[PDB]
């Protein structure tokens, strides 16, 4: 809007400030966000061309209400601290927010975790009691005594 | 070997709003300049004197003289290759 | 790289002064009867 | 020098590996 | 006794100096792979651009390195989390640029080493023993998955995962209290609490035992003759360990129970790696540390500066620096 | 004034849990070897917070005794000592984690 | 040999003053204050937004004694050459070559002395509590006693610990 | 499992005592030095090669660049008696950030 | 210090008439402000555009002015740019774009009214940290 | 027709369209109207290094080159005016379009080799009295290249232009002027030549497409060392159209 080209804008690394290719050559998003450019979503897609995003869409054909989208899902990234305040970890206090996304996927990878470990325990446990010694080596059986050394 | 960033600090660059290297955010500085003027201006740089900025096709009455009563806010120096290039007197890589 | 050229020698010496130390005792305890 | 030298001592120490693991002193069960 | 049967008797064999079994089937060459590698790699790689912004970070011996400044890179930012074995590069040249070595070595490595529980786990069965050192294991276990795999997956790129270097660590863990403020975050702390416990524990442990050693030497001879590998009889006399920690604190803060003594000591540093591994893993997904910044205010509406200001400032310096190249846009928003 | 107040009341408390340590012992006919391993713990702290800022300008510069007050330390130690980087440190860390 | 002593002055006249590195840092900014500590001149890292470049604040530097009294210089590059040099106190002039130095700042032998001997304080420390632990408890070196009465140990057997006259 | 084992009690909780509380005293002496500023703070190799050459870059060099953000972000307010003004223009920062 | 009636008067208007606002004005501003505004403009910058922040000089150069109660009511009904050269209303959450941005649906006249004294105060009370970003944190 | 979920991954959308061979036509200009590129594509295939000899006496020679940062290498969505000059010449003026990339290929023994790989603000002209484009027509021109890092890129002792340290910090009383070529940077502005060959032409739809050859220098590390010369060649493709 305030008049730069943003195709041919070359960012200080060289690569596209605005606008870069991805490694296989897809049209994407420059700086770090270069990482995310499998990223589909319905706001975005109408700037997409068969070469990934397309410049003539890009300068012509921008409608307000993706404007509008950007502004609000950039401002609400889930990003945000433990007693639910909103943003990067040195922001200051005032918005009161901690995306669902981020209290979902926590919760849930916690709790996959510990029902990994709660698996192994009762896996580990079933595979002794089934063979008869969940509760213990009997001294008078024990079966290393029974092996041959290593050396 | 000269630092070409800071000789132009020492230039009416680091004085004034420079209509052929300063960053467009500059023209926040003074009433009625941004967004509209500011871009125009940028644009259409460089300029030979301050006074060419009034010479800008399409400018309205109220524009130029907004421009006018800005001129000593404005000058110009020779164009700085490391200021314009980059697309960085449009986003120079500063916010806040 | 301009590394400190005595490292390697400090380096030498660290490993093999008290490696040896260490062999000539293991050395001789297992030529005790 | 210094890479030889980096690379030396860490192939001394899987050296050491190997002995202290085949050419250990058995445990003996008394 | 056929080829298949003699095979698995082979592989499954508690005589074999080192286990073999069917987890070490796949540990064996995953681990040789991700080891080779990575010696290889650490020698003697070119500079990879971390970053994807055409900046390569030298990590190899050979390039300028020491032993504490070299590292294995992690792969380019521009990668991402796509997969990129050798195959997918034009050419050896382009693989090692962009930092291939690094998703070949630690996807070898997680494989390796969760073969490695799942090993202990077999030779345990195998020996008639209880099941759970495993579990111990899949402590420090989970703290790998949290810091080479499960990080980048939430951040979007193996370009966060922790560097295979000692320097490297300490970038990784930097940038981490700058982007999640880890130090404030109640899980890092129990991790802090696990093993800052558990070498008390082990100390403490080790003191006891060492304390009520039954005299079996003379003075001239090492106290550890005193025990005899296999003999039937404890070394040390849990009774007086006892009586005198009983006596340090009081009598009900000591362990009388060898088996309740040794499950803490199993259980805290575990479960606190756990919490620590955990805390990685969720500030993956950017649920970040407590933040009380500006929090006390006063009654005009000061800012009153707490100490948690001063870590704010602290890491607002980590935040503007790291990565000086990489960010064209105000937020750091991975 | 609460910040040496602690300090020196602690010092002095740990050279008494110390002596505890050796005093049970005595009676009680263990060797001292737990007082000998809390030897570690009072070098750190006689190290952290007496000689560390004696060695700095003043007190101001020691820990502070607080959550928050220790990760500035930590931090502050990160940024103007460089203290991972410092083999010591990484013995330190390799005991610990051992 | 000293250079004498460096005075800045800015495009005013008024004198600044470099603000001197705290022993605590490796690296400082270039910071000039006048009497009164406003700030008045520095070295940018950003120039985008410079208001107290040496450039636009017109600083000179002159010398007085040492080998540059009498002279001044204009010129930023030079001005700011030396307010780096400034940061460190008074200025001199070094010889790099006859021990091809570094350029990086060495502690002096009241350092290492001081390093050296609060450590071997700090060990010795240390051995104090080993020989006085092997002076006081020579008996159980080798272990404990094996006949050691679990009522010894056990509470409220005797009155007072370890006396066996007092069951 | 892992190749080498404890075989005597004695030494095993012998070595659990002497592992951490060694480490805890290696620490301490490390402490003593930044008491005197007696840092490991640079490789000075690194540097002479950074200095002189712009695309030499480092873990080592990376993590300098933090530390240098850390000091000058933070000296101000936890130095207060130092009176450190720092103008915004002087303070070390990357691109955009 | 303390947050006194002469701390809470504010331009109402650019003639330079004035309004003491509440103590409860101020914190319903203040609680206003974060539910519609602090997303993007916490601490008195702007995230999505931090070349012009909220600091009561960058409002009195605004095209029409926006450092008073008036100016910043009717920038909340009809936001413009800052040389007053365009609506912006339907990129910019507004009375005018209430069907778009739906949580200024609920807010009436006299809400407008505390945002906007919040605004103006805000900056007598924290300086240089508001609108000045992370720098001041 | 291809879509975006066709082509992603594929490599595809680093290549330029290829015209038919059919495509031996002849695209006729009217002197009286005035054309633009619509689009012009450059896809480069081969980057040629020359080899800098020890005695300058002899013979510098290019060599091949290993491409080691992907399929990120092609310039397209360019755009600009074509002119019809008096002499029956025509001029091409890029306006805009992604007419940079950043590359790096690497040489026998390791050494990279970075540029900027660009046709900015390229003018190109034809043959006088091009009355038609056909696979006889080739344009000829001049563009300029920027320093490969701009001005706000940091060093990595944090050194740079517009910004960072303006010395070693890390050497503090080292003597400055040995270090003067690392300290200050330098943003060099160069330029470089290329050739157009129009080998396919489809009159009909106004599309041309052929081989080029460009010339420029490698990026110079904001002055810290020389750069060398790259010779780049590859396919082209350009639609022309009325404006
Ligand atoms: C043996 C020795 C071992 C020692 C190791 C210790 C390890 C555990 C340490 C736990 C310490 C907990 C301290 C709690 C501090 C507190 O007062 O916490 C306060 C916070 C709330 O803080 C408030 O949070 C507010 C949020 O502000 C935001 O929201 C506000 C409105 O809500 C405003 O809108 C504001 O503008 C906006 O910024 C503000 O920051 C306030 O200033 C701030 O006081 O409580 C919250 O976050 C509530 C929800 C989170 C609580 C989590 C509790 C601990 C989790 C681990 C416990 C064990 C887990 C395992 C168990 C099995
Ligand atoms: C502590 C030590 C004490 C002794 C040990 C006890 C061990 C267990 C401790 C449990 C916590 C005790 C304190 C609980 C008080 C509290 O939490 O109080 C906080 C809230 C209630 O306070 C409200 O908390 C809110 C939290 O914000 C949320 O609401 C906001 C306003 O709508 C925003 O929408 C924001 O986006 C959203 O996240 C707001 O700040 C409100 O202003 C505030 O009033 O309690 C709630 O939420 C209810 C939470 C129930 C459990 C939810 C589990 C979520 C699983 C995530 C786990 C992932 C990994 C964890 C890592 C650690
Ligand atoms: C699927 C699990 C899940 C998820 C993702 C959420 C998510 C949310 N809840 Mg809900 N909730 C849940 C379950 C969940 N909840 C349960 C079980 C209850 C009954 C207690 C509630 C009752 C509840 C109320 C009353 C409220 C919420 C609210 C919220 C929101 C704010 C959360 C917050 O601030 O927490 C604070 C964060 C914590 C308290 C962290 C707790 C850390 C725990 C104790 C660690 C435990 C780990 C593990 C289980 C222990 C292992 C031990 C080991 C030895 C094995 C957030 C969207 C709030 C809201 O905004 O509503 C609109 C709100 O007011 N929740
Ligand atoms: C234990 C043996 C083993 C295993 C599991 C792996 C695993 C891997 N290798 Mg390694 N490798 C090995 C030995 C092994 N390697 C050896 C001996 C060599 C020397 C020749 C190598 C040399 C090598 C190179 C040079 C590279 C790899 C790479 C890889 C990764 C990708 C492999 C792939 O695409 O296969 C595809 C998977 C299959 C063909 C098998 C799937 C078949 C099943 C039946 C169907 C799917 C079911 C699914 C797998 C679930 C199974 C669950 C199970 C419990 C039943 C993967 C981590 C690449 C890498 O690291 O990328 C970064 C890479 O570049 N390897
Ligand atoms: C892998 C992570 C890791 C690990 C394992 C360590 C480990 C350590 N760090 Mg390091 N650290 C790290 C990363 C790590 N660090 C990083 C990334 C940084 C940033 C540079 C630091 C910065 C740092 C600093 C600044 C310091 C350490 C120190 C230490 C040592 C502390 C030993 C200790 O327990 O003191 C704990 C304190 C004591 C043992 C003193 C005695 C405590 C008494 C007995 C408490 C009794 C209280 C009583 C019971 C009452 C309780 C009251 C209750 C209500 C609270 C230990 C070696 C310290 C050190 O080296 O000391 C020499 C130190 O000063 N670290
Ligand atoms: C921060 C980590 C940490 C804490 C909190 C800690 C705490 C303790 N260690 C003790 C023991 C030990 N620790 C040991 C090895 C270790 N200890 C370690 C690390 C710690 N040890 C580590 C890493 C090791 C490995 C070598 C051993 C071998 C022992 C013991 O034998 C002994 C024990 O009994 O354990 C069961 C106990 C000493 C009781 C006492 O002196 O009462 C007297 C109380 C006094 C003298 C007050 C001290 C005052 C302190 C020094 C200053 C004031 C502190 C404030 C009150 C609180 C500040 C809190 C803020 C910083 C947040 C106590 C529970
Ligand atoms: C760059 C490419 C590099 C390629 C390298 C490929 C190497 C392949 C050649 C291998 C030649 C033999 C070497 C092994 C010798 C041996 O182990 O014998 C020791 C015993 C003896 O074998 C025993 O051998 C006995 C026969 S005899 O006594 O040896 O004659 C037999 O009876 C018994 O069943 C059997 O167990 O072997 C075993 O215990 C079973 C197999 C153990 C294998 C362990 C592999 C562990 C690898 C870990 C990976 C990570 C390592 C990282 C570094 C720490
Ligand atoms: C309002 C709140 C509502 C409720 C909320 C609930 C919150 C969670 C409550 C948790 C209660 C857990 C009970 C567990 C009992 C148990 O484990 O018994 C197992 C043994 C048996 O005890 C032994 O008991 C034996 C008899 S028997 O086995 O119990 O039958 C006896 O032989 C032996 O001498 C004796 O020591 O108990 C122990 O020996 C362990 C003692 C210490 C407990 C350690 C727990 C795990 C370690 C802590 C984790 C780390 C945390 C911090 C990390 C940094
Ligand atoms: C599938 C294979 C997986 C494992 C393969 C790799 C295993 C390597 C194991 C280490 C072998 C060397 C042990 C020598 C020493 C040795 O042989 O010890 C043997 C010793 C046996 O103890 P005993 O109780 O039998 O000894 C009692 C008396 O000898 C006391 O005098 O074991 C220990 O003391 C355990 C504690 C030390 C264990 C230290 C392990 C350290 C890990 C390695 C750290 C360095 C790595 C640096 C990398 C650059
Ligand atoms: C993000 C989506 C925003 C929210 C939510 C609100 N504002 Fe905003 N504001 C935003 C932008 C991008 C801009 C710049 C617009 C432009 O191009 O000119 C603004 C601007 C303002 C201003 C003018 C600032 C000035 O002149 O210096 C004001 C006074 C303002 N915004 C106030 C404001 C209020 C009161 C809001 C809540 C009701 C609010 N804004 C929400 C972005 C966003
Ligand atoms: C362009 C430089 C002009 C001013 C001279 C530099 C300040 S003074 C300079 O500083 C050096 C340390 O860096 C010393 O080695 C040397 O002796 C001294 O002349
Ligand atoms: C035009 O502008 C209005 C705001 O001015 C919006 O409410 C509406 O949705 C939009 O289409
Ligand atoms: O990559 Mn490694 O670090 Ca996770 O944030 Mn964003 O991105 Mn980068 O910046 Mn900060
Ligand atoms: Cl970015």
């Amino acid at each position: 809007k305030l008049g730069a080209n943003v195709g041919s804008a070359q960012g200080p690394t060289g690569l596209g400030k605005y606008l870069m290719r991805s490694p296989t050559g897809e049209i994407i998003f420059g700086g770090e966000t270069m990482r995310f450019w499998d990223f589909r979503g319905p706001w975005l897609e109408p700037l997409r061309g068969p070469n990934g995003l397309d410049l003539n869409k890009i300068k012509n054909d921008i409608q307000p209400w993706q404007e509008r989208r950007a502004a609000e899902y950039m401002t609400h990234a889930p990003l945000g601290s433990l007693n639910s305040v909103g943003g990067v970890a040195t922001e200051i206090n005032s918005v009161n927010f901690v995306s669902p996304r981020s209290w979902l996927a926590t919760s849930h990878f916690v709790l996959a975790f510990f029902f990994l470990v709660g698996h192994l325990w009762h896996a580990g446990r079933a595979r002794a009691a089934a063979a008869g010694f969940e509760k213990g080596i009997d001294r008078e059986s024990e079966p290393v005594l029974s092996m041959p050394s290593l050396d | 070997l000269v630092n070409v960033v800071d000789e132009k600090l020492g230039t009416a660059y680091g004085e004034k709003i420079d209509l052929n290297n300063t960053n467009i955010a500059a023209f926040i500085q003074y009433r009625g300049l941004y967004p509209t003027l500011a871009k125009l201006i940028v644009k259409n740089a460089p300029y030979e004197s301050v006074e060419d900025v009034l010479n800008i096709p399409g400018l309205t009455e109220r524009q130029k003289q907004i421009l006018r009563e800005n001129l000593e806010h404005f000058t110009v120096t020779e164009v700085e290759t490391a200021l314009v290039e980059g697309g960085d007197r449009y986003n120079n890589g500063l916010y806040k | 790289m301009e590394v400190n050229q005595l490292g390697l020698i400090a380096t030498a010496l660290f490993v093999l002064v008290p490696s040896v130390f260490l062999i000539i005792l293991y050395v001789q305890t297992e030529s005790q009867q | 020098m210094e890479t030889i030298t980096y690379v030396f001592i860490f192939a001394c120490i899987i050296a050491l590996f190997f002995f202290a693991i085949f050419f250990r002193e058995p445990p003996r069960i008394t | 006794a056929n080829l298949w049967e003699r095979f698995c008797n082979w592989v499954t064999s508690t005589d074999n100096r080192l286990y073999v079994g069917w987890f070490g089937v796949i540990m064996i060459p995953t681990l040789l792979a991700a080891t080779i590698c990575f010696v290889i790699a650490f020698i003697a790689a070119p500079p990879v651009d971390i970053d994807g912004i055409r900046e390569p970070v030298s990590g190899s011996l050979l390039y300028g390195n020491n032993i504490i400044t070299g590292a294995v890179v992690p792969s380019s930012n521009a990668i991402g989390l796509h997969f990129y074995p050798i195959w997918e590069a034009a050419s050896l040249d382009e693989w090692l640029y962009n930092g291939g070595p690094y998703q070949l070595i630690i996807f070898h490595f997680l494989l390796g080493a969760s073969c490695y529980m799942g090993r202990q786990w077999e030779l345990s069965y195998r020996l008639g023993m209880r099941p759970w050192i495993c579990v111990a294991y899949s402590a420090p276990l989970a703290s790998a998955f949290a810091v080479f795999l499960i990080y980048p997956i939430g951040q979007g790129s193996f370009s966060d995962g922790m560097p295979l270097g000692i320097s490297g660590t300490f970038n990784f863990m930097i940038v981490f209290q700058a982007e999640h403020n880890i130090l404030m975050h109640p899980f890092h702390q129990l991790g802090v609490a696990g093993v800052f416990g558990g070498a008390l524990f082990c100390a403490m442990h080790g003191s006891l035992v060492t304390s009520s050693l039954i005299r079996e030497t003379t003075e001239t001879e090492s106290a550890n003759y005193g025990y005899k590998f296999g003999q039937e009889e404890e070394t040390y006399n849990i009774v007086a360990a006892h009586g005198y920690f009983g006596r340090l604190i009081f009598q009900y803060a000591s362990f009388n129970n060898s088996r309740s003594l040794h499950f803490f000591l199993a259980a805290w540093p575990v479960v606190g790696v756990w919490f620590a591994a955990l805390g990685i893993s969720t500030m993956a997904f950017n649920l970040n540390g407590f933040n009380f910044n500006h929090s006390v205010i006063d009654a005009k509406g000061n800012v009153i500066n707490t100490w948690a200001d001063i870590i704010n400032r602290a890491n607002l310096g980590m935040e503007v620096m790291h990565e000086r190249n990489a960010h064209n846009f105000p937020l750091d928003l991975a | 004034g609460l910040w040496t107040f602690i300090a020196l009341h602690g010092a002095f408390g740990l050279i008494g849990f110390m002596l505890r340590q050796f005093e049970i012992a005595r009676l009680v006919g263990v060797r001292p070897y737990n007082a000998i391993a809390f030897s570690a713990p009072i070098a750190v702290f006689v190290s952290v917070f007496l000689i560390y800022p004696l060695g700095q300008s003043s007190w101001f510069f020691a820990p502070s005794f607080g959550v928050a007050a220790i990760f500035r330390f930590l931090l502050f130690f990160q940024g103007f000592h460089n203290w991972t980087l410092n083999p010591f440190h990484m013995m330190g860390v390799a005991g610990v984690l051992g | 040999a000293w250079k004498g002593h460096a005075v800045f002055r800015n495009k005013e006249g008024e004198e600044l003053f470099v603000r001197r590195m705290p022993a605590f840092f490796e690296s400082f900014p270039v910071i000039l204050t006048d009497k009164n500590g406003v700030v008045k001149a520095d070295i940018p890292f950003r120039r985008a937004e410079s208001k107290y470049s040496f450039e636009q604040q017109g600083v000179t530097v002159s010398f007085y004694g040492g080998e540059l009294n009498g002279q001044t210089f204009t010129d930023p590059p030079t001005v700011k050459s030396y307010a780096r040099k400034a940061i460190f106190g008074e200025i001199f002039e070094f010889d790099t070559e006859t021990l091809n130095s570094d350029g990086i700042f060495r502690t002096s032998p009241r350092g290492w002395f001081t390093f050296a001997h609060a450590v071997f304080a700090l060990l010795f420390f240390f051995g104090h509590i080993w020989h006085g632990a092997r002076t006081l408890f020579r008996d159980v070196f080798s272990g404990i006693d094996p006949e050691l009465s679990p009522e010894q140990v056990e509470w409220g057997f005797y009155q007072k610990v370890g006396d066996v006259t007092t069951r | 499992i892992f190749g080498i084992a404890f075989s005597n009690k004695r030494w095993l909780h012998f070595f659990m005592l002497f592992v951490p509380v060694t480490g805890l005293w290696m620490s301490a002496i490390g402490v003593v030095g930044l008491a005197l500023n007696l840092r490991s703070y640079d490789f000075i190799s690194q540097e002479i090669r950074a200095a002189e050459d712009p695309e030499f870059e480092t873990f080592y060099t990376k993590n300098l660049l933090l530390n240098e953000g850390i000091r000058a972000w933070m000296a101000p307010q936890d130095q207060p008696h130092e009176n450190f003004v720092f103008p915004e223009e002087v303070l070390p920062r990357g691109n955009a950030l | 210090a303390e947050l006194t009636p002469e701390v809470l008067t504010v331009p109402l208007n650019s003639e330079g008439k004035t309004i003491t606002l509440t103590e409860k004005q101020y914190l319903e501003g203040k609680r206003l402000f974060q539910y519609a505004c602090a997303s993007c403009h916490v601490g008195g910058i702007t995230k999505t555009n931090p070349s012009l922040d909220l600091r009561t000089e960058t409002l009195a150069l605004a095209t029409p002015p926006r450092d008073n109660i008036e100016g910043l009511v009717d920038y909340m009904k009809n936001p413009t740019t800052y040389d007053g050269e365009q609506e912006i209303a339907e990129v910019h959450p507004s009375l005018r774009s209430a069907d778009i941005f739906p949580k200024m649906r609920n807010l009436t006249e006299k809400d407008l009214v505390a945002i906007a004294g919040h605004i103006l105060v805000e900056p007598k009370i924290l300086g240089d940290k508001w609108g000045g970003g992370k720098v001041y944190y | 027709t291809l879509t975006y979920d066709d082509i992603v991954g594929t490599g595809l959308a680093n290549k330029c369209p290829t015209l038919d061979d059919t495509a031996r036509g002849a695209y006729p200009i009217d002197s009286s109207q005035t054309y633009r590129i619509a689009r012009l594509c450059l896809q480069p295939t081969t980057f040629l290094v020359k080899e800098e000899p020890k005695n300058k006496r002899q013979e510098a020679e290019f060599v091949p080159t290993k491409l080691v940062t992907r399929e990120t290498t092609s310039l397209d969505q360019i755009q600009g005016e074509l002119k019809v000059n008096s002499d029956g010449s025509l001029t091409f003026v890029e306006e805009d379009g992604i007419d940079f990339q950043p590359v790096t290929v690497q040489m026998a023994g390791g050494e990279r080799i970075p540029l900027l790989f660009t046709v900015k603000n390229l003018v190109a002209s034809t043959q006088p009295n091009v009355t038609s484009i056909t696979t006889s027509t080739d344009f000829k021109g001049e563009f300029n290249v920027p320093s490969y890092r701009t001005a706000n890129f940091l060093d990595p002792k944090g050194r740079g232009l517009a910004s960072g340290y303006d010395s070693a910090i890390a050497l503090p009383q080292a003597k400055e002027e040995e270090l003067a070529r690392a300290n200050v940077k330098r943003f060099s502005l160069t330029k470089g030549q290329i050739s157009l060959n129009v080998a396919k032409v489809d009159g009909r739809t106004g599309e041309i497409a052929g081989t080029f050859e460009s010339e420029q220098l490698s990026d110079d590390d904001m002055g810290a060392h020389e750069p060398h010369e790259v010779k780049i060649q590859g396919v082209f493709y350009a639609s022309i159209e009325p404006a």
